[PDB]
C-alpha cells in the first residue's frame, strides 16, 4: 500500500508499505529516498508521534494516510 | 578486620557483605558504586560501614529481573546508566524556585527540559525512577538525568532535542488517568480518537493550544485535514513544534526557545511574573518572550 511523508521543505514523499511495517521500518525507507538518517527523523501523524517499535497498522495508518516528518533538533 | 556493607542491585533489597579492611572493592565485589560514585578502585575502609553498594557486574537472571523492574533496564542500559551517573557531575544553581544547570558538555537541551518539567507533579511506577524523581525535587537532579541519558538514545556530550528527554521521561510516569478526544474533519470523512497517556498529554504541530480547541489544519491527500480536540481530560499539556518566531500564545506556563540552525542551542521563559529567561544557570527578568519557540507548556489549576 502507498502513504505519503509531507517533509519540512514542503516535498511530499511517496511510500510503499505493509501494515506490517514498523516505524523503523519506514525510517529506513525514508532514507532510501532522502538520504536522511533514521536515527535523525520523528514522524508525526495528526500530532502523534510514532515510535520505532510499533507497526503502521497499531497506530491504524491506513492506506493513503500523511505522515510528517520532521527532524530532531541538536541543541548543545 | 572486615567492614559490613550492604550489596545490593536494585536499591529495593539487599544482601549483608563484608570486604576485608584495605582491600580494593572490586576485588570482592565486582564492579560498585557508592553514593553516587564508582568505588570499585577504592581501598575498603571503615567509612564505608554500612553504606549501600549497587552492584552491575556479574549479574544473575534474578538480578536482570530485579533491575528490570525497579528500573526498566536491560543490562547495557544499566551499564550505560552508570558511566552516565559516573560522567555527568554538573553543577546545579538555584534560582528562586527552580534549579538549573551550569553549561557543559552540551546540556543545553536537558537543562531546559528539566526547567520545564520542574512543573509537573509525576509519579513513577518504577522504583529508581520514583526515588531518582524524589531527589530531582529536593533540587538534586543528577541521578534523575542519568536515567533518563540511559533509557535513550542520548550521547554524552552531545547536542540533542529536548522534546526526546521530556518524552523519555514522561513515557515513565503513570499517566493513566490522561486522555484527550480528536475529531478529524476533512473531505475524507469525520473519524474521533480517544488518545491516552503521553499521546494525550503531548502534541506536535503547533505551539498554540487555542489551535486544537478551535480546529488547524494539516496536510492529507484531500489537501487538508482539520484536527479538533472535543475534550481534555489532561493534568498538563505540552504543544511542539519546529522552531518558530512566533508570539507567546496565551495561557502558557514555560517555553523552550531554540536558537540556531542544523545545531543550536536552548533557552527557557516562564510566564510568572512575565517572564523570566534562562539561559543555562543565568535567569534575567525580561519585558517581552521572543525567540524560536519550539515547547510550550499550559497546565491545569
Ligand atoms: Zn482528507
Amino acid at each position: 500500500m502507498q502513504i505519503f511523508v509531507k517533509t519540512l521543505t514542503g516535498k511530499t514523499i511517496t511510500l510503499e508499505v505493509e501494515p506490517s511495517d514498523t516505524i523503523e521500518n519506514v525510517k529506513a525507507k525514508i532514507q532510501d529516498k532522502e538520504g536522511i538518517p533514521p536515527d535523525q527523523q520523528r514522524l508525526i501523524f495528526a500530532g502523534k508521534q510514532l515510535e520505532d517499535g510499533r507497526t503502521l497498522s497499531d497506530y491504524n495508518i491506513q492506506k493513503e494516510s500523511t505522515l510528517h516528518l520532521v527532524l530532531r533538533l541538536r541543541g548543545g | 578486620n572486615k567492614v559490613d556493607v550492604l550489596c545490593t542491585v536494585d536499591g529495593v533489597n539487599f544482601r549483608s557483605c563484608c570486604v576485608a579492611e584495605g582491600e580494593v572493592f572490586g576485588k570482592t565485589l565486582g564492579s560498585v558504586f557508592c553514593d553516587g560514585i564508582n568505588v570499585t578502585k577504592v581501598r575498603c575502609s571503615a567509612i564505608y560501614k554500612g553504606k549501600v553498594f549497587f552492584q552491575y557486574s556479574d549479574l544473575s537472571e534474578a538480578d536482570l529481573v530485579a533491575v528490570k523492574d525497579a528500573f526498566g533496564f536491560d543490562e547495557p542500559q544499566l551499564l550505560k546508566y552508570y558511566t552516565m551517573l559516573g560522567m555527568c557531575k554538573w553543577p546545579v544553581v538555584v534560582c528562586g524556585n527552580y534549579f538549573a544547570f551550569k553549561q557543559s558538555n552540551n546540556n543545553s537541551y536537558i537543562n531546559v527540559a528539566c526547567l520545564m518539567l520542574q512543573h509537573l507533579s509525576l509519579k513513577f511506577p518504577k522504583w529508581q525512577w520514583q526515588e531518582a524523581w524524589n531527589e530531582f525535587r529536593s533540587g538534586k537532579p543528577l541521578r534523575f538525568v542519568s536515567l533518563v541519558l540511559a533509557k535513550g538514545s542520548f550521547k554524552f556530550n552531545e547536542p540533542s532535542d529536548s522534546i526526546d528527554f521530556m518524552r523519555v521521561v514522561l513515557r515513565e510516569a503513570d499517566l493513566s488517568g490522561a486522555t484527550c478526544n480528536l475529531e478529524f474533519v476533512c473531505k475524507c470523512g469525520v473519524k474521533q480518537e480517544q488518545r491516552k497517556g503521553v499521546d494525550a498529554v503531548m502534541h506536535f504541530g503547533t505551539l498554540d493550544k487555542g489551535d486544537l480547541v478551535r480546529g488547524y489544519n494539516i496536510a492529507c491527500t484531500c489537501g487538508s485535514k482539520l484536527v479538533h480536540c472535543t475534550q481534555f481530560n489532561v493534568p498538563f499539556l505540552i504543544c511542539s513544534n519546529t522552531p518558530e518566531g512566533r508570539k507567546l500564545p496565551d495561557d502558557v506556563v514555560a517555553a523552550n526557545i531554540f536558537t540556531g540552525g542544523s545545531v543550536g542551542h536552548y533557552t527557557h521563559v516562564k510566564c510568572k511574573p512575565k517572564y523570566q529567561l534562562y539561559d543555562a544557570c543565568n535567569v534575567n527578568k525580561v519585558s517581552e518572550a521572543k525567540g524560536n519557540f519550539t515547547d510550550c507548556l499550559y497546565l491545569k489549576n
